[PDB]
């Protein structure tokens, strides 16, 4: 609604090193906000694609950033009979940045890692790897919870029961405020997913440079399921945290499995000890009901709310049988916590092949009215299919299902804008807060801040109904006399951190029903029924209105004595187009009608 | 009467029109009163006006090019003709809706393009052992259907890439089953076997000389295979004259778009032909699985009809995704495939037994209706697919165009083609919302006060600068008392003290 | 708690004095707001004892 797509910051990485694949807010010890953003295809120190994180600090040019340095390097320790090794090779260092109080979590879902015992060895399976970092301090740390020394026929002759070699732990990470990192392994347990959540001052607490296969004491993990239609589920391909159940001192988990029961898709709702809640079916096969999810309270009722993306949603249009255009389903949360059922709001886009709800960010309160908005990402929809990112504000029941703003990329073709999206962080601290887009494509970066809302009010009073002539105020610049009276609008303009600048516009339409140049009712002075005159509210808690004297012709003059008498006032910036942007978003109502009648014998 | 024409405002040929296709312009310079130039043909015809310098568009479809529908393709497939007409030209007024027929007929003995897509995963190798003489005995069934068969082949295990793919110890990288002490071949996206050919010996011989690979998850790489058979052409060697058929063998579930991350793999599937030279998908590892609509549409874009030759396992899964596909149909692959003959031959009966309409390039403003007309004379209304024909039948569709107000461009072309065939019917529906008298505009008409106003249509277009009836109010509105009052004889009052008398309405 | 006490506006009055007997906040239509201040001790029409207002 109000993000100012006009001035952008460019935050710019490597060329071809993906950067913008994910992002999020680090917020430095003094307050200051910096961007986290992975760039899991920047070249190694050996010319090879290893990862990379960016700490990009907050301006308003933008440019390049200096990089998180971690440790790029493969790993072989002998424990004793066994030879551990971990390849950091294509890991894609970035693909999965979260910062949590001081700390960032950015993890290497396909780094490799192999167990070589004499003759045998467990398989080079990519296990992932999130690297935790402390940028104001140093402290780095590492965390593979999938990581095994089981020789790989064990598992043959146990039906695989158990194997997490293929994790990919990493893949979609996030942090409770509880501290406990949480990071879905879609393909854990065989490519069922699981979830593997521990506290981030144990993983700080239990790592010794060197030591490649250790065990964190408090870590949890998800169950492995015999269940057919969990088979190829990734579950954990994309995982969230919220309020589901009651109790606030219980934390539950929103976790994605997009290909749940053949294709189908799911969302399942659970709590830290991994006990399905609710689960969320999918409506259309293949179209990837679960590949997003966020938690937020859009319509305000204090309880937490589900959106879920289905990017390869093919709708049924009229004309078009199926098209695959993509599909954000809003569930509402109610009292009664296992009775969320049907969803509340099916949002679809409409280019095709645009993956609309391949993002889905809270944006927190960007139109500040007390209800929570979300921004849903095309990275190729819009015209051009060079990608679009869709506002929608929250309302009392489920949100606005139109997008109250739209932002195209400013990128080429093909830059992914779009892909990764984080919001409800005052990055500049001017009350409102600002989005991160992030298109890899380009590898590039796209700030965008929320500008303030003016929130108008408007007040136009017309006392009564009035004869045509009562032979009042003399007609201008004669002593002919009229019908004459008063017309008073007060027009307000409250919000936050408005300038001192804010100078709205009344446009005052005497009749406007009725052709101009001889209206019905005119105005005492310069006769004109139609007055734009420009009201000065530059940081004024008091609505000003300039009373107007008002003339009403003779009974005999105007012959459609029976039509309404509508007066029109309306709101509007002035032509601010002139000068820079435009300072201000003029939010709320700005256009009224007030009628009245022909009084007789009065 | 009414005339709804001459209420709502009289400006030009393009309004009276737009009102409604039944309303006329009649733009001879007849008498005002006897020319309102707004109303329908039936009233203005009786009033004058009409020295054939009416204006009254007639909505008229004509068949620009038609030839009658074949019965037997067996030669030169090229003039073989099952959509009849094949080209037509529409004439639309705007909010005009005007309706057509068109006749579908499936010939008797159509040149068939089947393409063997095989699942080479290591639980198919007892399949690959009952399709070595495949070849032979498909051509003897099929020959009692068609007379011009080609059989091609394509292989297609999964991505070459880690999480499908062993990658440890280096002898796997060679030898995928080294552990199970069995040789296999390396893994491989998608290869081009075979070439659409006529010898069926070269597929029988081409069989046997392919091995099996191994892969580490259920989920196979079979849409990447479908999708690059698809829009290859010019390997494949589609024949642009036949029934192409694709017969997709397969026994577990397939990846979908959006599973390449799973392997680092984010660049979205373009519908592209990258197999090269050697015959191998060469953008298999660096481009993520297509989606089922991006599938649907190559293969609609391509006229391939589709198979799921699928195992007992999954079939319900494959018949899940078939309702998504038009022109697709599943049919039960045993263990060891070996009724895949019947099956190819049952699927083309069935796939020949369904006629389904399709629209291209179809304008936004214009919406279709469809009335199906099959066997006998009982006509389904809305649908647009009559099911139960069999090979020689002939149907019929009636189809109607609607289109809502008028599209500046005048002149859009669109296609309705049934569904897998090549041919389609072309309609070039030219939107007829202005005249020629529009065209004749004079806007220097003296006439209207020595040429201030459009004597575009009779009557003379001047705007608020010249809103009179001669173009003569040279303020906007009564308030300047245009020339000429209602005054009658003029020296009267106020068009005879009727107060505002309002042009004609004293 | 906030009032400037360190500077304050100064208005004169009739120098027979009683300006600000009473006074209050004339808040015009158009937002304005002056202060208007009744002196009830001012001249009369010939010296006598009478009132008068003020609007600053
Ligand atoms: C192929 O599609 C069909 C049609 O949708 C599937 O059959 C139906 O699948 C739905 C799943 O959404 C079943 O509904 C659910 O059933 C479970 C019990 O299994 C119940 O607990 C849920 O509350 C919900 O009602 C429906 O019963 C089922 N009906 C039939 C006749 O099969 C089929 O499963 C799909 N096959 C696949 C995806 O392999
Ligand atoms: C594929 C790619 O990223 N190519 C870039 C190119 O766009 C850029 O102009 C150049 C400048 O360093 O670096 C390289
Ligand atoms: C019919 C009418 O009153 N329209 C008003 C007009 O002032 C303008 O189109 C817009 C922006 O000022 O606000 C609205
Ligand atoms: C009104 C009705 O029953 N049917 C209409 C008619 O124009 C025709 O039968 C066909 C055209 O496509 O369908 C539609
Ligand atoms: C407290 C008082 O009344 N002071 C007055 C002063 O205002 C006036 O200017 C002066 C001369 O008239 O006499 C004294
Ligand atoms: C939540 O935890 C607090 C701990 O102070 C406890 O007092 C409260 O009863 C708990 N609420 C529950 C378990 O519902
Ligand atoms: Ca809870
Ligand atoms: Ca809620
Ligand atoms: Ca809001
Ligand atoms: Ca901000
Ligand atoms: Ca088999
Ligand atoms: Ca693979
Ligand atoms: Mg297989």
């Amino acid at each position: 609604l109000n993000l100012d797509p006009v001035q952008l910051t460019f935050y710019a990485g490597p060329n071809g090193s993906q950067f913008g694949f994910s992002l999020d807010f680090h917020k430095d010890s003094h307050g200051r906000v910096a961007i986290v953003v992975g760039a899991p295809r920047t070249l190694g120190p050996s010319q090879e694609e290893t990862g990379g994180v960016f700490l990009c600090p907050w301006r308003a040019e933008g440019g390049q950033c200096p990089s998180l340095l971690f440790d790029l390097r493969d790993e072989t320790r002998n424990v004793g009979s066994q030879t551990l090794q971990t390849f950091k090779a294509r890991q894609g260092l970035g693909a999965s940045v979260v910062s949590w109080s001081d700390v960032i979590v950015a993890c290497a879902p396909w780094q490799h890692w192999n167990v070589l015992e004499k003759t045998e060895e467990a398989e080079k399976t990519p296990v992932g790897s999130c690297f935790l970092a402390q940028p104001e301090s140093g402290r780095r740390a590492e965390y593979s919870p999938c990581r095994g020394n089981t020789l790989s026929r064990i598992y043959v002759e146990n039906d695989f029961s158990w194997d997490k070699r293929y994790c990919e732990a990493g893949f979609s990470s996030v942090v409770t405020q509880a501290g406990e990192l949480v990071l879905g392994a879609p393909g854990g347990y065989y490519f069922l997913g699981l979830l593997a959540q521990a506290p981030v001052a144990d993983i700080f607490s239990s790592y010794r440079p060197g030591i490649l296969l250790w065990h964190v004491s408090s870590q949890s993990l998800s169950f492995d399921s015999s269940n057919p239609e969990y088979f190829d589920g990734y579950w954990g391909y994309s995982v969230a945290v919220g309020e589901f159940d009651g109790d606030l001192n219980t934390t539950e988990y929103v976790v994605g499995a997009p290909t749940w029961s053949w294709t189908l898709g799911a969302v399942e709702i659970l709590d830290s000890y991994y006990q399905r809640l609710h689960r969320l079916r999918g409506e259309q096969m293949a179209s990837y009901f679960g590949h997003s999810v966020a938690v937020t309270d859009v319509n305000g009722d204090g309880r937490h709310d589900l959106l879920v993306g289905a990017p390869l949603y093919m709708e049924s249009r009229a004309d078009r049988k199926l098209a695959e255009v993509g599909r954000v389903y809003l569930f509402l949360q109610p009292r009664g916590p296992h009775a969320l059922g049907a969803p509340s709001l099916l949002l679809t886009g409409t280019q095709l092949y645009g993956r609309f709800g391949s993002a889905i960010a809270p944006l927190g309160d960007l139109d500040r009215d007390g209800y929570n908005d979300i921004a849903v990402a095309a990275p190729y929809g819009g015209p051009s299919g060079r990608g679009q990112v869709l506002v929608f504000l929250g309302q009392s029941e489920g949100l606005r299902s139109r997008p109250s703003q739209v932002l195209d990329s400013p990128f080429p073709t093909g830059s992914a804008f779009g892909f990764s999206l984080r919001g409800a962080v005052d990055i500049d601290d001017n009350g409102y807060p600002d989005l991160i887009v992030g298109a890899y494509g380009a590898n590039q970066v796209a700030v965008y801040r929320a500008q303030p809302v003016v929130k108008a009010s408007v007040q136009l009073l017309v006392q009564d109904s009035l004869n045509p002539a009562v032979k009042s105020c003399v007609l201008p610049q004669t002593k002919t006399p009229v019908s004459c009276f008063n017309i008073q609008m007060c027009v307000g303009a409250t919000g936050h951190n408005i300038p001192q600048k804010l100078s709205l516009n009344a446009e005052l339409q005497l009749d406007r029903q009725k052709p101009r140049q001889g209206r019905r009712v005119l105005l005492l002075g310069s006769q004109q029924a139609g007055t734009t005159l420009n009201l000065d509210l530059g940081g004024k808690h008091s609505p000003i209105c300039h009373t107007t004297m008002a003339f009403l012709r003779d009974e005999a003059d105007f012959r459609d004595k029976l039509s309404p008498i509508v007066l029109s006032l309306n709101v509007s910036l002035p032509p601010t187009e002139a000068g820079m942007a435009p300072a201000v978003v003029l939010h709320g109502d700005t256009h009224v009608q007030e009628q009245t009648r022909i009084v007789l014998d009065c | 009467g009414p005339n709804i024409c001459t209420t709502r405002g009289v400006s030009s040929c393009q309004q009276c029109l737009a009102v409604s296709p039944m309303c006329a312009w009649c733009s001879d310079e007849a008498l005002p009163l006897g020319s309102p130039r707004c109303d329908l043909k039936e009233n203005l015809l009786k009033d004058n006006c009409a020295p054939e310098s009416i204006e009254f568009p007639v909505s008229e479809a004509r068949v620009l090019e038609d030839r009658p529908l074949s019965d037997k393709g067996s030669g030169d497939s090229s003039q073989v003709t099952q959509v009849s007409p094949q080209r037509i030209a529409l004439r639309l007024r705007p909010d005009d809706s005007k309706n057509f027929s068109i006749q579908v007929r499936q010939v008797e003995d159509y040149p068939v393009d089947i393409y063997y897509l095989m699942d080479l995963s290591y639980s198919m190798k007892d399949d690959l052992w009952s399709i070595q003489n495949l070849g032979t005995k498909l051509a003897t069934q099929m020959r009692k259907l068609t007379s011009n068969l080609r059989i091609g082949f394509g292989a297609f295990v999964d991505k070459p890439v880690s999480p499908y793919m062993y990658i440890s110890p280096p002898e796997a990288l060679e030898n995928p089953c080294y552990d199970m002490k069995t040789t296999c071949l390396p893994m491989f996206g998608y290869k081009h076997v075979l070439t659409l050919t006529d010898q069926v010996t070269r597929f029988n011989e081409e069989v046997k000389k392919q091995s099996v690979s191994r892969n580490r998850d259920a989920p196979e790489g079979g849409f990447d295979a479908i999708m690059q058979a698809t829009v290859c052409d010019e390997k494949i060697g589609w024949r642009n004259d036949a029934s192409h058929l694709l017969v997709f063998t397969t026994d577990a579930k397939t990846h979908i778009a959006l599973d390449g991350r799973l392997a680092g793999i984010v660049q979205p599937n373009d519908g592209q032909c990258h197999v090269g030279s050697d015959n191998h998908y060469s953008a298999s590892t660096t481009m993520d699985y297509p989606s089922l609509g991006l599938m649907t549409e190559k293969l609609s874009q391509k006229n391939i009809n589709l198979i799921f030759a699928v195992t007992e396992n999954v079939v319900n899964l494959y018949q899940n995704y078939s309702e998504l596909i038009p022109g697709t149909t599943v049919g039960v692959l045993s263990m060891d495939s070996s009724n895949v003959l019947q099956l190819i031959v049952d699927a083309y009966g069935k796939i020949r037994s369904k006629v389904e309409l399709e629209v291209r390039d179809l304008p936004e403003e214009l919406s279709l209706s469809f009335n199906a007309t099959c066997l006998n004379n009982e006509v389904i209304p809305g649908l647009k697919s009559c099911m139960g024909l069999k090979i020689g039948d002939t149907v019929s569709f009636s189809i109607e165009a609607k289109v809502r107000g008028c599209p500046q461009e005048k002149e859009k072309s669109f296609t309705i083609k049934p569904v897998g065939f090549k041919d389609s019917l072309i309609v070039q529906v030219t939107f007829d919302c202005d005249c020629a008298c529009q065209a004749q505009a004079e806007p220097n008409s003296h006439r209207c006060n020595n040429g201030n106003g459009t004597f575009e249509c009779g009557v003379c277009r001047c705007g608020p600068g010249w809103l009179g009836s001669q173009c003569e109010c040279s303020e906007e509105d009564y308030r300047p008392s245009q020339q000429d009052e209602c005054s009658p004889r003029e020296g009267q009052p106020v068009c005879s003290q009727r107060g505002e008398c309002l042009c004609g309405q004293c």
